């Protein structure tokens, strides 16, 4: 084909043209490659030019003689050529035209021929040429879209174009900086996340940014444009490594800033948890329309709902900054602040409660060790308004009989129930504050914090009481007092918040596990918000951890306290990790593994790979033992990001149980406790293997930890999983008891387990998305790793909640009707077809009033187009409240 | 002086059985941990990643064992003089070693020679004496011993 016998032009061809395409096209193979590359001699390029018209004509005859045998021998080598490698880039006038038919040859091989090899060879040639050619290339794609003969090729035509660009060979800085990408987006949405994700560049996100911002109004409408971008980002994040991940989030934040629909913008600001970024977006959500309508409601509900706080007050990092701005614009003082503060959320909780039904009071017995268990169940089940009101009011019965750290805990747990009330409920908390021993007085402050997270308007503030008490001596008094301060002050960026965090007013006067709470307390102030980069919290961790080599339990808590504070950016976490490394401790290797794992999430690449890494045949301390058996679940990602990833990692996970279990006998005991937590922390779509596994082993071997970890899963949906668990927990409970202490655990789990069908359900969503940063999961993870029989643990134990709203109220526009639109769900599943980002919108219809039953009927697609209202919120991982822009005054409610 | 030397203390059989068990634990755990860990994205503009947090991917170690090539005779002839301590030798002598020495005579003390080379393991008479006899310090083991 490089022959001067004519296959190429050493002189003008016309004879081989007709003849060669039937059997297998020989003419165009040598012509496009060999002639162009050997001679870039311009007199010879003119013969080719004259030849060019002929070249166009070749495509219709070539489509006539299609058949797999005729097509396969003809071209393998055109596919391979690169323009810059024939150096035909360096003459622009005549080679550019030669590219116009050259493309038309390639497209037939790419899709129609189905095997994996033809696509990959074909990618390298399209990309290089496309970027260099640009503007003319856009015209070239259109000509192909139409097709010389209208046959099978057209359907494929859109995908191949964008599929080719993915490769991004040679130039990576492009030639256009808007790319050829733009017309393809509207036609095909599937191909595009494949391109951004493999490319894994910030530059990739730049090209995507420019085109979506213009395309918003012009192409079709705002609503579809908004939808296209949200899907694209979602594939892309998993593939990018963590330092770079922060950069892509901001880039995306700009596309959204302009847009009418805010939902995705908030998720990006949440991931980072930055003070400045969240402020910028909020002011932008409200501004579009000065009337309250979708704009203000969308911004206010969506950003505030998002989690980072175990208490129900959600973020509150945004709350102080955002509120002053919203009252200034003035749509009313009372409306802006009421939605903004937790007050509106207190009502919606109350109404949902009835439908879902209640597991009764958490009381069992007020005598013996059972009185401690009773106390603990009330706190765990309800961090909201109860129906167990009657037991709490009567303080004297439950609260007082309590022993040791359980007294402090009883007093905490009471605040959880009183949360959503403070218009009379406050008074008792204050009686408890004045009187008696330190444990009860400190308990009352922790509890106050909890109640005073039900308002931001504040009445007889908790904040005043606390300040003086932390300072005040007695290790039990300070311990409760600091922990309370973390809720009450909140995620806020007020100077009041910043200044307190600087001195460690917490426990550092004991060499026991109770001292560990000090690092936790500084974490409790931030509550998921990003670091100020304070030195005090990092230094404290070295001190406490170093001195013992005697408590396994102590060493692990200091990195766990740090993780809470650290939670925020990929950028920020590298810096705080540095300070610790300078000194080296074998106890730190436990912390090194924790911080790295928290930092890494947001990436399927770095995270899963770290998550199997084991040496455990040296020590069972913290020394070389490390976090590894615990770590094996792969929870951090599942919580953080993506709907697909959550099931895939669990798929890995099942096999890992065997590996620990068989590997050691000791390994099995520890593995069983942490595996049961994956279910709660991760929110998998699998409920097959693990619930049953735990149940059967616990009949064989008394071991109390198993019931406890399981019941935390059992809160999520309470007669899916709870069906099995309730039976097992009861049977063991009443055929085995080893101690009063042993009994106490088994009851606590047994009661915690039921609380019918998705009431104050646990999900690690935001309920606007689940791609964002969830609540502090590490607090149940802390209670699950170590024995729950340890009396010291009790204070921390009371908050291990990781709840997600029972709200499924429709809003995001001002109309404010209860019980939202019709939607699609499949709840006869354990894996599903669509988990791209948004699932199938057919399935089997659900619009019932009762709260959604996920995590084996997880899929919700929001459907509303038939009713003629449109979603502002498309399913981004949401499991709570709908956001729509309503053109109706009353939002329909359906059965299904 | 270094081609016939005092070979190392032995590997021994005893240590050989004992070591394998030790080597076994370190060996699986290092390889299992080191190979699996990546912290790299290869379809990225970056080569690996600018380093976020420290890696565990790590590398292996190699230690050989020292041996010099196939010979049963001296390596290097040598025209330099080397001091020999009597019956501790320069390092050590083997039967080929005195062939290579042209010397086996002394002019390095008061003593001198009346006789030249004597071939390998054979007696030479050093002349410290007038021509008869005189005593000399005790190198032989029995005098030192008692």
């Amino acid at each position: 084909m490089e022959e001067g016998g004519r296959d190429k032009t050493p002189v003008q061809s016309q004879q081989p043209s007709a003849t060669a395409p039937s059997g297998a096209d020989e003419k165009s193979s040598g012509k496009e490659r060999r002639d162009a590359g050997e001679k870039d001699k311009e007199q010879e390029l003119s013969e080719e030019d004259k030849q060019l018209q002929d070249e166009l004509e070749m495509l219709v005859e070539r489509l006539g003689e299609k058949d797999t045998s005729l097509y396969r021998p003809a071209l393998e080598e055109l596919r391979r050529q690169i323009r810059s490698s024939t150096t035909s880039m360096t003459s622009v006038p005549k080679p550019l035209k030669f590219l116009r038919p050259h493309y038309g040859k390639l497209k037939e091989i790419y899709e129609n021929m189905a095997p994996g090899e033809n696509k990959c060879f074909a990618a390298d040639i399209i990309s290089v040429l496309a970027m260099t050619m640009s503007g003319e290339r856009e015209c070239l794609k259109y000509r192909l879209v139409g097709s010389q003969e209208e046959l099978a090729s057209w359907g494929h035509e859109y995908v191949r174009h964008l599929a080719g660009e993915v490769a991004k060979e040679w130039q990576e800085l492009d030639d256009a900086e808007k790319a050829q990408r733009e017309p393809l987006l509207t036609l095909v949405k599937e191909i595009v996340p494949y391109n951004m994700a493999h490319n894994a560049e910030h530059e990739a996100c730049d090209l995507l940014m420019e085109i979506e911002q213009v395309d918003m109004l012009e192409k079709d409408i705002d609503e579809n444009a908004y939808s296209k971008v949200c899907l694209y980002l979602t594939s892309c994040v998993n593939y990018v490594p963590e330092p770079e991940n922060s950069a892509l989030l901001r880039c995306a934040l700009g596309v959204f800033r302009k847009f009418s629909r805010f939902p995705e913008a908030l998720r990006l600001a949440l991931m980072l948890n930055d003070m400045e970024l969240v402020e910028d977006i909020f002011t932008s959500c409200k501004d579009v329309v000065v009337q309250k309508q979708m704009a203000f409601m969308l911004g206010r509900h969506g950003v505030f709902l998002e989690l980072s706080e175990d208490v129900e007050e959600y973020e509150d990092l945004t709350e102080i900054m955002s509120n002053v701005q919203l009252n200034s614009n003035f749509l009313a003082l009372a409306r802006e602040l009421d939605i903004m503060e937790p007050k509106v959320p207190d009502d919606i909780y109350k109404t949902h409660l009835e439908n879902n039904r209640f597991g009764g009071s958490g009381s069992q017995v007020d005598s013996a060790r059972m009185n401690l268990a009773s106390s603990f169940v009330n706190g765990f089940v309800n961090a909201a308004f109860g129906q167990d009101k009657l037991l709490t009011d009567d303080g004297n019965k439950w609260l007082y009989k309590n022993k040791d750290h359980g007294m402090l805990s009883a007093a905490a747990s009471l605040g959880m129930i009183l949360l959503w009330d403070v218009d009379g409920g406050l008074t008792q908390i204050d009686k408890y504050l004045y009187s008696s021993e330190d444990y009860i007085k400190s308990g009352a402050l922790l509890a106050c914090g909890i109640v005073n997270s039900g308002v931001r308007n504040e009445c007889d503030p908790a904040l005043a009481l606390l300040s003086d008490y932390v300072l005040h001596n007695s290790n039990t008094m300070r311990l409760g007092s600091i922990f309370g301060l973390g809720l009450a002050y909140a995620g806020s960026n007020r100077e009041d918040v910043l200044t307190l965090l600087l001195p460690v007013m917490g426990d550092s006067k004991s060499s026991m596990e109770v001292a560990g709470v000090t690092a936790l307390a500084c974490g409790m102030i931030a509550v998921g918000s990003c670091n100020g980069d304070v030195t005090s919290t990092i230094l404290q961790t070295i001190m406490e951890k170093s001195e013992t080599e005697l408590k396994d339990t102590y060493a692990r808590w200091l990195p766990l306290g740090l993780g809470l504070n650290h939670l925020g950016k990929g950028e920020a976490i590298e810096a705080i990790l540095a300070a610790l490394e300078v000194v080296s401790e074998p106890f730190r290797s436990f912390a090194n593994t924790l911080v790295d794992v928290c930092a890494y999430a947001g990436s399927g690449n770095v995270l899963k790979v770290q998550q199997l890494l084991h040496i455990c045949s040296e020590h069972f301390d913290s020394k070389e033992k490390e976090e590894d058996k615990d770590k094996k679940e792969k929870k951090d990602k599942d919580k953080k990001e993506a709907p697909a990833d959550m099931g895939a990692h669990q798929g890995v996970a099942v096999l890992g149980i065997a590996l620990i279990a068989m590997g050691e006998e000791i390994g099995a005991e520890m593995a069983l406790r942490t595996f049961g937590h994956l279910l709660r922390y991760g929110e998998p779509t699998l409920r097959r293997a693990v619930p049953l596994a735990l149940a059967l082993i616990s009949v064989s071997n008394p071991r109390l930890n198993i019931l406890d970890t399981l019941s935390k899963f059992s809160h999520d949906a309470d007669p899916e999983v709870s069906y099995n668990s309730i039976f097992a927990m009861g049977m063991v409970g009443s055929g085995t008891n080893n101690a009063r202490l042993a009994a106490m655990l088994r009851q606590l789990a047994q009661y915690h387990a039921k609380d019918p069908n998705n009431l104050f359900m646990v999900r690690l969503a935001q309920g606007l998305t689940h791609l964002g940063k969830g609540t502090l999961t590490l607090c149940p993870y802390h209670s699950d790793r170590q024995l729950m029989s340890q009396v010291a643990v009790a204070g921390l134990l009371t908050v291990l909640v990781s709840f997600l709203d029972v709200r499924n109220i429709i809003l995001g526009k001002s109309h404010y009707v209860l019980y939202g639109l019709v939607a699609a769900m499949q709840p006869r599943m354990l894996v599903t077809f669509d988990e791209e980002l948004r699932p199938l919108p057919v399935s089997v219809r659900v619009g019932q009033a009762v709260d959604v039953v996920g995590q084996a009927g997880k899929p919700k697609t929001i459907t509303g187009f038939q009713t003629h209202t449109t979603p502002v919120l498309l399913a981004h991982g949401e499991r709570a409240e709908l956001a729509t822009e309503e053109f109706l005054p009353v939002t329909p409610i359906l059965e299904g | 002086p270094s081609t016939f030397a005092y070979p190392a203390p032995l590997e021994v059989p005893k240590e050989k059985e004992k070591e394998k068990v030790s080597t076994a634990v370190l060996s699986i755990t290092a390889k299992a941990k080191k190979k699996e860990k990546e912290k790299e994205k290869k379809e990225e503009e970056k080569m690996e990643v600018d380093e976020a947090e420290k890696k565990e991917e790590k590398e292996k170690k190699k230690e050989p064992e020292p041996n010099f090539q196939l010979l049963d005779n001296p390596a290097r002839v040598m025209p330099a003089q080397l001091k020999v301590l009597s019956m501790t030798e320069t390092c050590r002598y083997q039967p080929f070693k005195p062939l290579s020495i042209g010397g086996i005579i002394i002019l390095k003390d008061t003593s001198e020679d009346i006789e030249e080379l004597v071939e390998p393991v054979a007696a030479h008479g050093p002349k410290i004496e007038e021509e008869e006899q005189e005593p000399e310090p005790p190198e032989p083991f029995e005098y030192i011993d008692d």
